[PDB]
């Protein structure tokens, strides 16, 4: 096994009679290997420069021609131009080129065209192209690692789709989201394509068409809280004029994180207010646990639990509404077949544990985020944009953060979170569920404290 | 609905177990329409943390999950299990010796498989991860000598799915396009990568990996190294190990076992050397390219192999048994 | 033509309860057990399982309920009872509720309203009028059934168990006996705290 | 089984003939030359008379009722069998006989009925000693069974209680007897001495060693000389060899 | 069997005598009665005319002609195959029995026993038997030849199969026939597209008509806008009806596309004609490339298919086998395999007209190293040799006990050459191999013996367990061949 490589100008004569020798030798000899390569005359001179600087060979002519000692792109040792390789493949061959002058000059034409079609295949790769575009904003954080995988599943969007995305933080945390590329490129997913970082402000979310926003990791000091809200308006102010000039017009905007949600949501609709719309609060997680506190009170399973509604400040001051919830599955003996169902509150008999107990508990883990982990986030995130595309499971309620525009009584302006369904690519809100009024002091409780929130916020 | 099966992790608190849990909960592996049972084990301090796990899955409201088993007892946990994943081992920690690090694992694994032996069912599948991995295997597959030792696996899909997103990332593609790369030996530096057989869609068409790329130099020198080295360049990255990786490769490889390989394409795991026909000396636990039909797994026959090749599957074939003598001294002993 | 109704009649619900249900998740249907229904429409006020058992329980309670109390004054060395069970003030029974309570002491039957308004209940009413039932534990009386045919409301089948003292003791009467152990060895707590 | 074990496995009919040809043997004349020798050995004293009318009723059951004969006589001769010293010694296997629970009931109740006088439980009066220590049923798809019977060679079926009308008809008697109302393993579920079921069909091996390693490992090990040195020597040969 | 399913559902089956008699009874005189007695006393042995009337006659018969018959083994002849033929006595099905001549003898031998069961005398010579069963055999296949190509419907039997079990299966199979022909029937009723196969329709009725699109597929040309032919096969495996004509489709997939919604693919409501005859490709030999001579192929051997779908590549100019070769519109075509020519016959038109450059024509010839100059085969041999020469060296730094360091070296690669030679006879390879490891395990001694023997002298039984083999070792091979050793 010999190995040779050959490089050309694609009008270049004397290359062409060699491609002819070459492929000559190739088809006749079993020893006899070699590697094509060629330059537009206009890159060749600098090209060839660089070849013959690493190599410390001095030729300048088209074509160039060395031999690879062990395999493809070695070392070189350098054979001479045309003539040269012809004087070795005459002697010790003993074999010679055949082909005209005449010959020559058509196939440098059909050298010439040779170069158009890579170049217009260049251009053609750039005609396939078909991706979905997401990014992610605050990404250098714990949650993202776990969301990441959700996102290759697919069943995000079904498993048909070209995915790129983006992730955003500082350069420090660049170096972390380096690495979470990394893990990224290694997870191979078949809907996986690209990944990339951001940390520069004229690039963010670029004809962006997903974009998540998690919570940030504020590395300053724990300043008051109206500090960290107050310091929260910069960055949304940011993120928004960033999102409402750069993304595409209808970009999806998802908020999720355990602080401040509803109010972060709201600023970035005030800065973006035609994405707006398209800007939801991620609630579920607060009624998974709301739901598997009640399934541990029950002894059943979550999943047996369905429509519970969160009527508040996600990550703040909420409400937990049971009338609507309904269990399946339980065994009353009062028992009915698959799919019968029976309301959570006519089960518990203890009023007590569910009027003080288990809301105390709510506002507890509410507080404290402290059950609020990674995967319950990712989880809470990945299911919304499921069934953002998908739709919502029928006849199922989902609680979801969004705009209030007077809906209830809700004053407008703020963000709360309330019973809705997905279907056709779009949220509705349920506001033909019968009974599920609130109070008036519950509502002047719940759109007091984000008021409030925001009003400190604005300073 | 189909009955319910129990799934056991060990380690359950480490982070890849972590996040694996999740994968395993929403039917990723198991499909759909399988209801699981999941069984977590971890030594005491950690089922705090454990318990915590637990509290987070209930609140996945996860519909595929019957049930979730936190406990400290081998008894309980490996009891009448149907799927055993083997995540916890000990680290090894800076001036700890090799040989103390086997001889900790060979107790902890034989202990493990001991459990098997006497609780599990004997058609449970164990899969081994926390490294050491072939050797530990070795040693729980050596301690429970009634379950077939086909049923015992060690993790080198992650290699696997490496080496598939090195080649697509050089070639600029998905990884669905790269099909049949072959990691050979031991789950470590000594790791072979092999994409000899390997096949790649391009322009519409299928063409081996050699041929695609046409850097041999490439692929013998700067694709191996960079494959072998992967772990080692997230960790010092991230200054945290590869937990997300580490959990979709597991997911991937039970899967594959749980539904099969699909037709015409195989998959590296590492398996018992047994009759092996490529030569590699019988009572190994090594990795070869395989097809999966029935929840069983079959040997990819008949690939010719280079010398480079065969030079490099004789190194981590005595780096294995180096291993093995070092771990069954213990063993015997033990 | 309406769905399946029948219920099942004969020993204390004993398995038969389970044998019934069982029937009924091979039908796919509703099961009932009436004693349930009672049950749980007491601990709606009540937050507990009234009945003839668990309540005169309490009689003797009363005299140890006291000494223990005495006990806990004099000696100020506080006492493992201090965790006092939770229970509510009188969520005041309507008549309805109270004829119930009397039906669980009693074991007799009450006034016919009631037992229209419950049964009319699911023969009227979806899902149960559609999906049709087996019932546990009804009529109790023939005074029930009597006012069965007087509204006219009927299943489609009765069943009756055909059982006998031994048997009914095999599966009862070990746990009557745990029952006593277990009452005796509190009393003999009872006696060492004392 | 029984050559694993090295045991006895008796068959229906060969009770049956045992039993005539004995009893016949004592109803033929004593002859013309003496009986067994007079030596250190106790001689039966049958009534030769009973025996004969004990067949003599024989063959007017079997005139009455085609050739089959009364559940008395057949258990009489079983119970007799299992008393032999062969059975008391070694082992007895039954291929699906007894087959039903009053059957059951009949030859295994003890005759002599112990006093009841405080016995309210479910150990009747049975002896253990008789009592088989294992039972097991066997079965599988009645489609796998009509294939094998169609699949037996002509030759092999001719004529037999295999003939398709045969097969089928037997068939639907074997599921018509055993109903989940009732059926002889009734007996030994009120034994609780619990039997189990092997599904042949599944197993699907038409010699079902599968089915085999089970059953012998519910059994256990042999209880019996698994070699004798002279055995042991051979299979030391064998491996040698 | 012809007596079981007779008996089992009350089904008829004839043997000619059967009506023969039958006609004695039932006149006499008649005119079939007085032609058979003519011939008999002529010893004019039925004269297959009288015989097939009388089938016929016995199709009246109300029980048969409402209902079921069957027909044991008749025709005996070819000859009155085609008379029933003639008069279209024509089975919708035939089965067949294949039988070992032993088990027939063992059949005749119980069959003997029955004559003890039987007592008036009858003809039991096996002699003759085997003479009637040899010439049924010789009937039987052409018979079989031609009735299953017409009318695709033979089936076979093992005789050992027990009785019951054939009868079992062909009751089943004549059931599934039985469905097959009244689904048939209702979709005919209603008009509907329908698949005919095993409707036995025979091939010249199919070719005569045949709808608009002849043998190809229409779900093909509307779908791919390609050909199938469909004729290549005879069989009815994916033909059809409907309204009135006959198609094929080119698979099960376009069967049930075609009746699902026939009128998309019916003319002309499909989107493409059937392009005429002249227009379409046929395939070719060696005596058809004769009298296309003096022309070659219209393209000089290189395979247009692949180098077209090649994007043109000078690479794809490998030409195609003759075997491959084809005519389509006045032009011989060749590429580079069967499944490059079925698709050049489904789309000709992407391929056949053509302009490539003069380039990448060289046909190779086979260099060899006799056949190469003294360089050549030298660079070739050379090149593998010291890349080995180069690995061995370098990485060992060769030396073996006792020999000279050029002795030690030059053995190890000559060696090391052998065990990895790109053609050396392998099993001699890991021979040799196997001693080099030996060799290195030697090299390795003089490190272990060096290492571990200190200059002062160290309790003897305490040296390591290998220690004192290994210097047994050493010292032997100061005495040892090392080419062999």
């Amino acid at each position: 096994m010999a190995k040779f490589v050959i490089a050309g100008k694609a009008n270049c004569p004397y290359y062409a009679k060699a491609e002819l020798l070459a492929d000559y030798l190739q088809k006749n000899l079993p020893d006899f290997r070699i590697f094509k390569i060629t330059q537009h005359p206009d890159k060749w001179e600098d090209w060839v420069e660089d070849v013959c600087e690493r190599n410390m060979w001095d030729h300048r002519t088209s074509p160039i021609i060395w031999r690879e000692l062990l395999d493809r792109g070695g070392r070189g040792l350098l054979l001479g131009g045309y003539n040269e390789f012809l004087e070795h493949a005459q002697l010790y061959y003993g074999v010679t080129s055949n082909m005209t002058t005449e010959l020559m000059m058509v196939i440098a034409k059909e050298n010439m065209q040779t170069h158009t079609e890579q170049q217009l295949d260049k251009e053609t790769m750039k005609d396939l192209i078909s991706p979905l575009q997401v990014w992610i904003a605050s990404a250098g954080t714990y949650v993202c690692c776990h969301l990441i995988p959700l996102l290759l599943s697919g069943e995000v969007f079904g498993m048909h789709t070209e995915i790129s995305l983006t992730l955003f933080d500082q350069e420090q945390r660049e170096d972390c989201l380096r690495s979470i590329v990394m893990e990224t490129q290694d997870l191979a997913s078949p809907v996986l394509r690209t990944v990339s970082f951001c940390t520069t402000v004229k690039e963010a979310f670029l004809q962006a068409q997903v974009i998540i926003i998690l919570d940030d990791s504020t590395e300053e000091e724990v300043y008051s809280l109206e500090s960290c809200l107050r310091s929260r308006v910069p960055l949304c102010r940011l993120y928004g004029y960033l999102i409402e000039k750069n993304a595409h017009k209808s970009v999806k905007v998802i908020v999720g994180g355990k602080n401040f949600v509803n109010l972060k949501t709201t600023l970035l609709m005030q800065y973006a207010p035609n994405i707006a719309s398209n800007i939801i609060a991620v609630a579920l997680g607060v009624e998974g646990q709301a739901k598997a506190v009640l399934a541990r009170k029950m002894k059943t399973t979550s999943a047996n639990i369905k429509d519970v509604i969160i009527w508040g400040n996600i990550t703040g001051n909420n409400y937990v509404d049971l009338r609507k919830a309904k269990v399946y599955n339980y065994e009353s003996a009062v028992k009915g077949p698959p799919g019968h169902y029976h309301s959570v509150l006519s089960l518990i008999f203890d009023r007590e544990w569910i009027t003080k107990e288990f809301v105390q508990t709510l506002k507890i883990l509410s507080s404290t985020g402290k059950q609020f982990g990674g995967i319950l986030a990712a989880h809470s995130i990945a299911t919304t944009l499921k069934y953002w595309y998908h739709g919502s499971p029928p006849g199922e309620i989902v609680s979801l953060g969004v705009m209030s525009e007077g809906q209830f009584d809700i004053p407008e302006g703020i963000v709360f979170s309330m019973p809705v369904k997905f279907e056709n690519g779009t949220w509705v809100v349920l506001t033909d569920l019968e009974d599920i009024s609130l109070s008036e002091k519950t509502l002047s409780r719940l759109t007091g404290d984000l008021i409030q929130e925001k009003l400190v916020a604005c300073g | 609905m189909s009955e319910p099966i129990r799934v056991l992790v060990t380690g359950a608190a480490g982070q890849i177990a972590y996040s694996l849990l999740y994968s395993i909960g929403n039917g990723s592996v198991f499909g759909k329409d399988q209801p699981i049972i999941l069984v977590l084990l971890d030594i005491t301090p950690m089922m705090g943390v454990l318990d915590g796990v637990l509290m987070e899955l209930q609140d996945c409201a996860l519909p595929l999950l019957q049930d979730v088993i936190a406990t400290d007892k081998e008894e309980i946990a490996f009891k009448d299990l149907d799927v055993a994943v083997l995540v916890g081992s000990m680290p090894r920690r800076e001036g700890m010796e090799r040989k103390d690090l086997l001889k900790a694992n060979v107790k902890i694994f034989k202990s493990q498989g001991t459990a098997l032996e006497k609780y599990a069912k004997k058609s449970v599948k164990v899969i081994v991860v926390g490294n050491p991995a072939n050797t530990n295997c070795l040693t729980a597959s050596k301690s429970a000598p009634s379950i077939p030792k086909e049923n015992f696996s060690c993790l080198t899909r992650l290699d696997h799915n490496r080496a598939k997103s090195q080649i697509a990332l050089k070639l600029g593609v998905t990884a669905d396009d790269v099909k049949n790369v072959i990691i050979w030996g031991n789950h470590s530096s000594t790791q072979y990568p092999d994409v000899n057989h390997a096949k790649v869609k391009l322009q519409g068409k299928e063409v081996g990996v050699y041929e695609a790329l046409k850097d041999d130099s490439w692929l013998k020198g700067e694709f191996i190294t960079t494959v072998q080295q992967r772990g080692a360049a997230v960790i010092k990255a991230r200054k945290l190990s590869s937990a997300m990786s580490a959990a979709k490769a597991i997911a991937d490889h039970i899967r594959d076992i749980w539904f099969g390989t699909p037709e015409g394409e195989f998959v590296s795991m590492g398996v018992i050397s047994d009759g092996n026909s490529y030569g590699v000396p019988d009572d190994l636990l090594y990795s070869f390219p395989v097809v999966i039909k029935n929840k069983t797994w079959k040997f990819v026959e008949g690939l010719p192999i280079n010398d480079f090749s065969r030079e490099k599957m004789d190194l981590t074939a005595k780096e294995l048994t180096e291993e093995k003598e070092t771990a069954f001294e213990f063993l015997s002993s033990a | 033509a309406p769905p399946l109704r029948i219920c099942l009649l004969g020993p204390h619900g004993s398995g038969k309860t389970v044998c019934a249900r069982k029937l009924a998740e091979n039908f796919g249907i509703f099961h009932i057990q009436f004693d349930e229904f009672l049950q749980e429409k007491m601990l709606l006020k009540a937050e507990r399982k009234f009945g003839p058992e668990f309540e005169d329980d309490s009689e003797e309670e009363q005299l140890v309920k006291q000494e223990l109390e005495e006990l806990a004054a004099q000696a100020n060395v506080k006492i493992e009872e201090d965790t006092t069970k939770k229970q509510l003030p009188d969520v005041q029974l309507t008549e309805e509720e109270e004829a119930i309570k009397l039906s669980l002491t009693d074991n007799e039957p009450l006034p016919s309203e009631i037992l229209d308004s419950i049964l009319s209940e699911w023969w009227l009413k979806e899902p149960i009028r559609s999906t049709g039932f087996i019932l546990d534990g009804f009529p109790r009386h023939p005074e029930e059934a009597q006012f069965l045919g007087e509204r006219g409301f009927f299943p489609d089948a009765a069943v009756i168990i055909q059982v006998d003292d031994q048997d009914i003791f095999d599966r009862l009467l070990p746990a009557q006996v745990q029952k006593w152990k277990t009452k005796q060895h509190k009393k003999l707590e009872r006696k060492k705290l004392i | 089984l029984a050559k694993y074990y090295k045991l006895h496995h008796i068959k229906m009919k060969d009770v049956i003939a045992e039993a005539i040809a004995k009893l016949e043997a004592i109803v033929a004349p004593k002859d013309s030359v003496e009986g067994e020798e007079e030596g250190e050995e106790e001689e039966e004293e049958e009534n030769v008379d009973d025996a004969q009318e004990l067949l003599d009723g024989i063959k007017e059951s079997m005139e009455q009722n085609a050739g089959r004969l009364e559940d008395q006589y057949i258990i009489r001769f079983v119970k007799e069998k299992l008393k032999s010293m062969p059975c008391r010694n070694q082992g007895f296997i039954l291929d699906g006989f007894p087959k039903t629970y009053d059957q059951a009931k009949d030859l295994f109740n003890q005759e002599e009925e112990e006093e009841e006088e405080e016995i309210r439980g479910k150990i009747f009066p049975y002896d253990k000693l008789i009592t088989p220590e294992f039972v097991c049923g066997l079965d599988a798809s009645d489609e796998f069974l009509k294939e094998r019977v169609m699949n037996l060679p002509e030759s092999v079926v001719a004529g037999t209680h295999y003939s398709q009308d045969r097969f089928l008809r037997s068939l639907s008697h074997y599921r018509d007897i055993n109903t989940d109302d009732e059926t002889v393993f009734n007996y030994f579920d009120e034994l609780e001495i619990h039997p189990i079921h092997i599904d042949v069909g599944k197993l699907e091996d038409a010699q079902n060693r599968l089915a085999i390693k089970q059953l012998i490992k519910e059994i256990g090990k042999p209880r019996n000389y698994g070699l004798t040195d002279e055995e042991k020597a051979e299979e030391e040969k064998k491996a040698a060899e | 069997v012809a007596k079981k399913l007779a008996s089992d559902y009350g089904l008829r089956c004839l043997s000619v005598g059967d009506a023969l008699r039958g006609m004695l009874n039932n006149h006499p005189d008649s005119e079939l009665s007085l032609m058979l007695n003519w011939h008999l006393h002529k010893g004019k042995t039925v004269p297959d005319e009288l015989a097939i009337q009388a089938l016929d006659i016995s199709l009246m018969e109300s029980v048969c002609n409402t209902i079921g018959v069957v027909i044991d083994g008749y025709p005996v002849t070819p000859h009155q195959m085609d008379l029933l033929e003639a008069r279209s006595i024509i089975p919708m099905v035939i089965f067949e029995l294949h039988v070992p001549s032993k088990e027939i003898f063992k059949r005749l031998l119980l069959e003997k026993k029955t004559e003890q069961s039987m007592s008036y005398p009858l003809h039991n010579s096996s002699q003759i038997i085997a003479y009637k069963n040899a010439k049924y055999h010789k009937n039987i296949n052409e018979i079989r030849q031609f009735y299953q190509k017409q009318h695709q419907n033979w089936h076979v039997i093992d005789g050992f199969h027990s009785k019951w079990w054939v009868w079992n299966e062909v009751l089943k199979d004549i059931q599934q026939m039985n469905k097959y022909i009244q689904t048939y029937m209702k979709k005919i009723k209603e008009g509907k597209a329908a698949c005919i196969d095993k409707l036995c329709i025979t091939p010249e009725e199919l070719i005569a008509r045949l709808g608009e699109f002849k043998q190809f597929c229409p779900v093909s040309l509307a779908e791919s806008n390609e050909l199938i032919d469909c004729s290549v096969t005879s069989s009815l495996e994916f033909a059809a009806e409907f309204r009135g004509h006959y198609y094929k489709m080119s698979s099960q997939e376009k069967l049930n596309k075609f009746l699902k919604d026939p009128e998309l693919y019916v003319p002309p409501l499909a989107p493409h004609p059937l392009p005429p005859d002249d227009l379409l490709p046929k395939r070719l030999t060696l005596s058809e490339l004769k009298s296309r001579f003096p022309k070659c192929a219209e393209l000089q051997g290189y395979c247009p298919v692949t180098y077209q779908d090649g994007k043109q590549r000078y690479e794809a100019l490998v030409p195609g086998n003759i075997r491959y070769a084809l005519e389509y519109r006045n032009c011989i075509y060749i590429c580079e395999s069967e499944e490059k020519l079925q698709k050049f016959m489904r789309s000709p038109m992407q391929y056949w007209n053509q302009k490539l450059p003069r380039k990448l024509p060289p046909l190779k010839e086979s260099i060899h190293l006799t056949s190469l100059p003294l360089p050549g085969y030298l660079e070739q041999g050379t090149a593998t040799s010291l890349i080995k020469a180069m690995n061995a060296a370098g990485n060992l730094k060769p030396k073996l006990p006792f020999l000279s360091v050029r002795r030690s070296v030059l053995l190890y690669i000559a060696f090391h050459l052998k065990a990895f030679n790109p053609k050396g006879s392998e099993y001699s390879r890991k021979k040799y191999k196997k001693k080099l490891e030996q060799f290195v395990e030697r090299c390795e001694l003089i490190t272990y013996l060096s290492s571990k023997m200190t200059r002062k002298y160290k309790e003897p039984q305490f040296r390591a367990i290998d220690f004192d083999h290994k210097l047994q070792t050493f010292l032997s091979l100061k005495n040892i061949d090392p080419v062999t050793g």
